[PDB]
């Protein structure tokens, strides 16, 4: 079978980003030893090790949706993947408010409609599971208590 | 007031202005500074919370009762909707 590739964005500190950029544009496999990525079983925490120097990482959710688009002739572009996550290196904490481009900053606070995002229903499932053990149930209006 | 041209003209001008504003916002390389004010809904229209006393049996012999109060109006809506459905599901 085929599994859709999972692309994300890695943001590094600027000096470490310059060393990683120079090593990527060089193209040797020396970069492979220099740059490693360890993702912790939290799922939202990691180490990125640049030149064997550990950096602390968080995998965050991006407010917009990006899409990688490949081309062969620079006139027709084929969508390859959807990007929604970024492993910035240096819950509410795992949500990024700003977008990657300069015009999009705090797109979540200002340029987003506040219809809703998501949590409430997982709590409902847990509540129904707890309800299953009930013989006498008591529920009321409740005021300023 | 002459919809024939008044409605068509005003709607077209509004659409063009919206398109121009969207293009300008997209084209800005201006850096913005690092939740916007919104109306805060009450705990539902009725301003009520959902409670649930409930009986179970512990190991050996016991009959403890748990009263649990749900103050999340989102959990409320989804919870009640199943009962009302299961009440009609008989």
């Amino acid at each position: 079978p085929h599994e859709l590739e999972s692309q994300f964005i890695l943001r590094l500190p600027p000096e470490y980003a310059s060393t990683v950029r120079r090593a990527v544009q060089s193209g040797h496999v020396n970069l492979k030893d220099r740059l490693t990525i360890e993702l912790h079983p939290d799922g939202r925490h990691g180490i990125v090790r640049v030149d064997r120097v550990p950096l602390a990482s968080k995998l965050v959710d991006l407010p917009c949706v990006m899409e990688s688009l490949k081309t062969i002739d620079k006139k027709t572009f084929y969508k390859t993947a959807d990007i929604c996550q970024m492993l910035v290196s240096t819950e509410k904490k795992f949500i990024w408010n700003h977008g990657i481009t300069l015009p999009l900053k705090n797109v979540r606070k200002r340029r987003f409609r506040k219809t809703a995002k998501k949590d409430v229903e997982k709590e409902v499932k847990r509540l129904l599971s707890t309800d299953a053990e009930a013989v006498s149930t008591r529920w009321e209006i409740i005021a300023e208590d | 007031r002459f919809s024939v041209a008044e409605h068509q003209e005003r709607y077209k001008e509004e659409c063009q202005r919206i398109f121009d504003l969207q293009n300008k916002v997209l084209s800005s390389t201006e850096v913005l500074s690092t939740t916007a004010s919104v109306t805060s809904l009450n705990s539902s229209a009725t301003g009520r919370c959902l409670k649930i006393y409930r009986t179970f049996r512990d190991e050996e012999g016991k009959e403890y009762v748990r009263c649990e109060t749900v103050r999340k109006p989102a959990v409320i809506d989804a919870y009640v909707r199943i009962r009302t459905t299961k009440d009609e599901e008989f």
